[PDB]
RNA sequence: GUGAAGAGGGAAACAACCCAGACCGCCAGCUAAGGUCCCAAAGUCAUGGUUAAGUGGGAAACGCGGAAGAU
RNA sequence: GCCAGGCUGUCUCCACCCGAGACUCAGUGAAAUUGAACUCGCUGUGAAGAUGCAGUGUACCCGCGGCAAGGUCCCUAUCUGCCGUGGGCGCUGGAGAACUGAGGGGGGCUGCUCCUAGUACGAGA
RNA sequence: GCUGAAAGCAUCUAAGCACGAAACUUGCCCCGAGAUGAGUUCUCCCUGACCCUUUAAGGGUCCUGAAGGAACGUUGAAGAC
């Protein structure tokens, strides 16, 4: 999961390496964020021509949670760390066409119909 | 005042009884009763109904005129009845009628159903035209106003329910 | 249809065939015997006073023994009221099963929460106070499973009280 | 003039507002200011008028309005 | 003297546990203050925020547990007010149970999508 | 808003005479008859004797000790006590 000033990993070829949370959206005066929640993150380290430069402010979504998330059948699928993929307010389609690691089955939302195609590993 | 000085002719088949301040009128449609204000005196006045303001009331003339108008309306109702016609202007505005409830659909996600007071008959010669027959003008007017309030005449196309 | 008094036993998750296991609290509802009927003529309002369970001979006071004898019911460990639905009254000595809740799908659970020790000023007023052991009614609870031949009720979520605590289940009047 | 150094009654309370200068006592009466629906003792008193708004029961200048006042 | 990095409940939010107090049992036991106290709220006046003066409302008597409104950041939280829980007492012979209820308390928030519907309306937008 | 003048028009009202805002209250649930206005219902127990006075919401003596509670032990998901 996410908290104030959380450290997030990167699961796309956008060039981001270290992304740090700044604000939490999806509810006024909200505390934390979930896997199926929109979070506000910025970048700390970028490749020579990374899509994100230091101090950037743009949305993102967590695909993997270190704390773990639940399922209706009691499954508590959890990962070694927090992985987040950047999103934009306009042109939601993320630049990265490749996602590292598996993804859960909760990405069946209206806007997440184009991400389930990616991530061949489940 | 001026309207009060006008006895109203009661046609045949209408029975009028003055029990003190109460006026009871009977006719073909059915019974009707109405408690009259004490500020005006009404006598039988066979074939008519004379109204006289009571001494000591400043509002006597207007009260007598209103009572005369109401008695005339009641007489005209009982003798023949009152009819009102309402049109529904607009596409998809239905006026289905069943039992003692009028169902209307004027663009709302739910039907609007209005109960019919006893003694009021609703008919639909055309699906978009609704006719109400009643012995009392007040009841028919109130039901018509309730139907009209569901969809106000739209002041860009003149849609809704209109008289 | 009408409120029944039962005893909390435990809570678990009932695994559904579609992997949607739901938290279910388990209530044992023995056949509650209607001890008395409170009517408008005598008691001033419509209701039934009911009991359930068994009482030890020493535990039954002679006034209570006479009350049960008049009621023609076995001495139950507790007595409770249940307001009728202005439909009809019950007869003295009538045992009510759990079939009434078999076709409700929405019930409210009233009970006393687990007691908690000394609640200091910070815990109470943020003088001191206490929390727990208070009769509160959690509403809008849908019954999951009903077993009349076993007197077993499974209700969604959680209910006040620990194992063996007495509680009441009533029709979900509030929605 | 009062308090200072004068009690007491009234103004709901109150020392400078009105009446009124206590020798002590007695279960009598008459007055001053103030009251006579009650609390709280007295007319729910007689006659001639204003009041329809609780203005009485807080308010100026100004054309009944002006008018907005303290847990 | 400065910078970059790793580094912990300082925090989001704190949750439980370990030893001494905080509470009771048997015994020791002093304090600052003290005119006497049958030591309520609100409105108004008062050498000017009244527990004590005029009006009004509430409250059975007495105990146990403290938040504290009354650069030693001093002055027993003694006493007023405050919630929970107790001892005595009356509901009219006594007692055990189930309750109606005069009244009091709590919260009554809010984003997105779907059918209506790209519909009424709208020259079109 | 149905008829509707006074004041041959008109008008929410003068007579007849109807809806309606999340604003207010019930309705949602908890405490609550110390509510001294001290409330309602069910059940159970006591069915003795004698003496005196200031002779009546009187007093005293012998016997009786009902239901219930508390007294103490095991103790609890009940509690600082």
């Amino acid at each position: 999961m996410i908290q104030e000033q959380t450290m997030l990993n990167v699961a796309d070829n956008s060039g981001a390496r270290r992304v740090m949370c700044i604000k939490v959206l999806g509810g006024s005066h909200r505390r934390y964020a979930g896997v199926g929640d929109i979070i506000k993150i910025t970048i700390k380290e970028a490749i020579p021509r990374g899509k994100v430069k230091k101090g950037d402010v743009l949305k993102a979504v967590v695909v993997r949670t270190k704390k773990g998330v639940r399922r209706p059948d009691g499954s508590v699928i959890r990962f070694d760390g927090n992985a987040c993929v950047l999103l934009n307010n306009n042109s939601e389609q993320p630049i990265g066409t490749r996602i590292f690691g598996p993804v859960t089955r909760e990405l069946r939302s209206e806007k997440f119909m184009k991400i389930i195609s990616l991530a061949p590993e489940v | 005042s001026r309207v009060a000085k006008a006895p109203v002719v009661v046609p045949a088949g209408v029975d009028v009884k003055i029990n003190g301040q109460v006026i009871t009128i009977k006719g073909k449609n059915g019974e009707l009763t109405r408690t009259l204000n004490d500020a005006v005196e009404v006598k039988h006045a066979d074939n008519t109904l004379t109204f006289g303001p009571r001494d000591g009331y400043a509002d006597g003339w207007a009260q007598a005129g209103t009572a005369r108008a109401l008695l005339n309306s009641m007489v005209i109702g009982v003798t023949e009845g009152f009819t009102k016609k309402l049109q529904l202007v607009g596409v998809g505005y239905r006026a289905a009628v069943k039992g003692n409830v009028i169902n209307l659909s004027l663009g709302f996600s739910h039907p609007v159903d209005h109960q019919l007071p006893a003694g009021i008959t609703a008919e639909c010669p055309t699906q978009t035209e609704i006719v109400l027959k009643g012995a009392d003008k007040q009841v028919i007017g109130q039901v018509a106003a309730d139907l009209r309030a569901y969809r106000r005449p739209e002041p860009y196309k003149g849609k809704g329910v209109r008289y | 249809m009408i409120g029944l008094v039962g005893k909390k036993v435990g809570m678990t998750r009932i695994f559904t065939e579609d992997g949607v296991s739901i938290p279910v609290t388990v209530i044992e509802v023995e056949a509650n015997r209607v001890t008395q009927v409170k009517d408008l003529a005598n008691d001033g309002y419509r209701a039934i006073q009911v009991t359930t369970g068994a009482k030890k001979a020493n535990r039954v006071t002679k006034p209570e023994a006479g009350h049960f004898a008049k009621a023609g019911v076995e001495a139950g460990r507790g007595l409770w009221e249940f307001r009728l639905a202005e439909g009809e009254e019950f007869t003295v000595g009538q045992s009510i099963s759990v079939e009434l809740f078999a076709d409700v799908k929405k019930v409210d659970v009233t009970g006393t929460s687990k007691g908690k020790g000394f609640a200091g000023t910070v815990k109470r007023w943020n003088m001191a106070g206490q929390m727990g052991n208070e009769r509160v009614t959690v509403q809008s609870l849908d019954v999951v499973r009903v077993d009349a031949e076993r007197n077993l009720l499974l209700v969604k979520g959680a209910v006040p009280g620990a194992t063996g605590s007495d509680l009441i289940v009533k029709p979900a009047v509030k929605a």
